[PDB]
RNA sequence: UUGUUAGGACCUAAACUCAAUAACGAAAGUAAUUCUAGUCAUUUAUAAUACACGACAGCUAAGACCCAAACUGGGAUUAGAUACCCCACUAUGCUUAGCCAUAAACCUAAAUAAUUAAUUAACAAAACUAUUUGCCAGAGAACUACUAGCCAUAGCUUAAAACUCAAAGGAC
């Protein structure tokens, strides 16, 4: 439930002191803001540490850590395809919801009118 | 003139007003089982009226009773008593995903 | 000649009373992919989704059963001077009507 | 027949025992995670010190003393002293909301200790002491 | 012409016909690749057929409507119609 | 040369003026038709304004006397399990038959609403209509 | 200080998912508003500043919440064009 | 010094959540709990040279002191840094009396009774009638000079002129 906006603004109806002092008029716009970009998280950070951990003991000799080095490649190889497959498909689909551009165009098909027609 | 003209009257189909889960009930500080249904299990914090679903009047009654109970040696302050962790859930909130 | 006041008093829509959670019979007049446009005798049509069961049965002209909710979907929003309307009705498709 | 996030109730009978120990007996890992230094102390259920560590004692200095990796090292160091003293299960009371709040618990896991529960005791005054004035930048 | 005041009497007169064809096919109710190695006429070619100038949005809408016609069951009259707007690709 | 002022007067009055002015020498073909068969209201511009203070509209809520009976029927039995057909101009719903019988008993002179509601239910039961007193 | 220890703000680890326990603990403190409280208690917020902030957040919540309603209200009308070509 | 204390003492200071609430009070202001005392009828508007109040800071005497903190000292930054950042610490914020009477004390909108059509300078929080009091009459000089009153003595209220300019100002 949207908070109450009765007796909040400073107006000739309101007997008491105002509660809310909006910076801008409280009228729904016909657009939505551009969603600020989101970045991902490090992939294979744990496997990198394991590889590096073995080197420290074996004077950075790849002979000892052959198995660990192959695990690091395996995680990277999977993530390499995962970033490729997800960008090509999921991002293009936009199936789950609308984008800011698609949303604004729908909000403009039934726009909010603060003025009489 | 016309027999079929509409007749002034109050709306026959007017729907009843929804009541809160504590409407026309007594909120007492000594009823710590009921008060505990509107606080957080982990922190013991009182929930807002967008969570409890109570009206303005009953929200203030619960608030005034939790504080009186907490101050008079009836209710804990920093958590919910483990006894009332199994009681019915009347608050819209999910700590687990 | 019957008067408009008499026509309105005895009209099926006047008899329906409130349209929330009422049962009505509609007719499919337009289908776009799996979207069914159903005329239930009101001002605005409703738009439902083709049910998974007996999907092929829901063709144009097929009479169905519905549960009305609103005759027109409208709502005033913050800062608006008039109600925003989408020129559409709200109903829940229940299934085909038995011809009998 | 499900797991309960809520801790056991002291003074009652429960079927949950870790290494043949009840919940009230499992040692406690006190992590004070501040914005500069992350300290860690492990104590027995009778409040007796068993291990102690911090980014400073490990050897980090100045801004490095307040990184995630610095607390992780401190947790591993606290584990080693506690593991030697005979500790396998710890109750982690994490005070503070600093950078090594999680890293210190992750180091303790890497060090061979088994965390059974996590408490939070970050000081929250109910109205208290006036904080220092806002910094201008 | 009854659509004179639209400003694009020939573009809209053509879009009127194709929308009426679509309605009869939709009301009345096989492989659609009757023609292969063909392309839709380019905007410049369409403009010449209509003897008027079109915008890119006008061309894009005309093609979408013609595609919808092909999707639907098509009698030989429709196949001849859509043929007019398909240019044999000189591969 | 014309009067592209659509907020002063009307198309007819502005056309009357342009002819008096001396600018429009030939009457429009629609003019004499308007003179003989004018609209009920003159089409003059008016700027819509909001109502303020205690001003209110003048629209009568349409409530017939049957609604008192219909409201009770929907609250007690809900909507008839038979579906409304709003395409048949002479459709008789289960509720509308209840209201027709309730009226008939009321003409006889029964004054108690409780008597008229339970008697009407019995009459429809004899008719065979399936009335379910669904509190749910 | 006078209460019982290990009842408040305590979560239990399920089958060694320590990260999940920490993530649930943080979700509780954030949902209960403790996180913002400790964040804002590092320095002192002046009474006029506090009132200005609460007025700002309430007006934002009102706008955002109402904006969601219009988005959800028109979500159904976003469908394939029924009148393509006209 | 630090961390922990289901150890002891203290009762200084301030009142999380509730509060997405919008109540009370003339305004200033007021939201931890409990109890006591307590707001209420003048038709309404309209008051000073009278009476009573009035955030914060400040003054006087005696206390309090957890924390915060003008000043001051030390560290850093900079060409300099009497600053912005770091540390320490005082006046002071608290209590008991008295004084001072100032705020962007502004919701920049006096109070009261209407009206919503016969009604867009712009912007802001739509326009507008009647009643009564107060106040305003280009800008700067000027929250100044002089006068009188005041527990006020580097103070408050009251408040000019010479002289200068042809603009200043408001909204876009
Ligand atoms: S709605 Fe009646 S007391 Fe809450
Ligand atoms: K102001
Ligand atoms: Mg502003
Ligand atoms: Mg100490
Ligand atoms: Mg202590
Ligand atoms: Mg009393
Ligand atoms: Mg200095
Ligand atoms: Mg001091
Ligand atoms: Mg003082
Ligand atoms: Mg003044
Ligand atoms: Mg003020
Ligand atoms: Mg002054
Ligand atoms: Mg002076
Ligand atoms: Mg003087």
């Amino acid at each position: 439930a949207t908070p109450s906006l009765r007796g909040r603004l400073a107006r000739f109806a309101n007997p008491g002191k105002p509660i809310l002092k909006p910076n801008k008029p409280l009228i729904l716009a016909n657009r939505v803001g551009n969603r600020r970009r989101e970045k991902g998280e490090a992939t294979c950070i744990t496997e990198m540490s394991m590889m590096m951990a073995c080197w420290k003991q074996n004077e950075f000799r790849d002979e000892a850590c052959r198995k660990e080095i192959q695990d690091f490649f395996d995680c990277s190889s999977r993530a390499q395809e995962a970033r490729k497959m997800r960008s090509i498909q999921e991002s293009l689909g936009q199936s789950e919801s609308l984008s800011p551009h698609k949303m604004t165009k729908l909000l403009q098909r039934f726009p909010n009118k603060s003025h009489l027609i | 003139s016309n027999e079929d003209l509409p007749v002034p009257m109050e709306n026959p189909y007017k729907e009843p007003l929804k009541k809160c889960v504590l409407c026309e009930k007594r909120v007492d500080y000594k009823n710590v089982q009921l008060l505990s249904q509107f606080i957080s299990p982990f922190t013991g914090c009182i929930y807002g009226r967008h969570i409890t679903g109570l009206c303005g009047k009953k929200q203030r009654e619960i608030t005034k009773a939790i504080k009186r109970a907490q101050k008079m040696g009836f209710m804990p302050v920093t958590y919910k008593d483990p006894a009332y962790l199994k009681d019915p859930r009347v608050c819209n909130i999910r700590y687990r995903e | 000649v019957e008067s408009f006041a008499s026509m309105l008093r005895h009209s099926p829509l006047t008899q329906l009373g409130p349209a929330k959670d009422k049962l009505v019979i509609g007719r499919i007049f337009h289908i776009v992919e799996d979207d069914l446009y159903i005329d239930f005798g009101g001002k605005f049509h409703c738009v439902c989704k083709r049910p998974d069961v007996d999907g092929e049965k829901y063709q144009r002209g097929t009479r169905v059963r519905l549960r009305l909710l609103d005759l027109e979907l409208t709502s005033r929003f913050l800062g608006g001077t008039t109600d925003t309307t989408i020129l559409e009705a709200d109903a829940v498709l229940l299934g085909l009507q038995e011809i009998r | 027949s499900r797991f309960s996030l809520y801790p056991p109730v002291p003074g009652q009978e429960s079927s949950l025992q870790w290494a043949g120990m009840k919940f009230e007996d499992v040692p406690i890992a006190h992590i004070k995670a501040t914005y500069n230094n992350t300290q860690i102390q492990v104590v027995s259920a009778t409040n007796a010190s068993l291990a102690r560590a911090s980014c400073g004692t490990e050897g980090f200095r100045n801004a490095k003393k307040g990184t995630g990796i610095a607390a992780q090292t401190a947790g591993i160091a606290a584990a080693a002293k506690a593991t030697g003293k005979g500790v396998t299960h710890i109750r982690v009371v994490v005070k503070g909301m600093g950078p090594g709040r999680w890293s210190a618990i992750k180091g303790l896991t890497m060090g061979g200790l088994e965390v059974i529960s996590i408490t939070d005791n970050t000081p929250v005054p109910h109205x208290g002491c006036r904080p220092r004035k806002a910094r201008r930048l | 012409h009854f659509l004179f005041y639209t400003g694009k009497q020939s573009y809209y007169s053509l879009m009127h016909d194709v929308y009426g064809k679509v309605m009869q096919l939709e009301k009345h109710r096989a492989e659609s690749r009757d023609l292969i190695g063909s392309r839709w006429l380019i905007k410049e070619e369409l403009e010449e057929m209509l003897v008027e100038k079109l915008s890119d949005e006008d061309y894009a809408q005309f093609i979408r409507l013609l595609e919808k016609l092909l999707t639907l069951p098509c009698g030989p009259a429709e196949e001849e119609f859509v043929q007019r707007f398909r240019r044999s690709v000189t591969i | 040369a014309g009067s592209r002022l659509e907020t002063v007067g009307s198309v007819f009055s502005r056309t009357r003026d342009l002819m008096r002015a001396g600018v429009l020498k030939e009457k429009p073909l629609w003019y004499d038709i308007y003179k003989a068969f004018p609209p009920l209201r003159e089409p003059v511009f008016r700027r819509p304004r909001l109502r303020y203070g205690k001003a209110k509209a003048d629209i009568q809520d349409i409530f017939y006397q049957e609604d008192q009976i219909r409201a009770k029927f929907f609250a007690t039995y809900g909507s008839g399990q038979k579906a409304f057909d709003l395409f048949n101009p002479n459709f008789k719903s289960t509720c509308q038959r209840f209201v027709e019988k309730y009226t008939e008993l009321q003409n006889l002179g029964e004054t108690d609403e409780e008597k008229l509601f339970v008697e009407t239910g019995k009459a429809l039961l004899a008719e065979g209509i399936i009335l379910r007193r669904v509190r749910e | 200080a006078k209460h019982l220890k290990f009842i408040a703000r305590t979560v239990m680890v399920q089958e060694g998912n320590v990260e999940g326990a920490y993530r649930t603990l943080n979700r509780i403190l954030t949902t209960d508003g403790l996180t913002e409280v400790i964040s804002r208690r590092r320095y002192y917020e002046k009474p006029c500043r506090r009132r200005q902030r609460e007025s700002y957040e309430t007006c934002r919540r009102i706008y955002n919440m109402e904006m969601a309603r219009k988005i959800n209200f028109l979500m159904r009308k976003n469908r394939a064009d029924p009148w393509l070509g006209c």
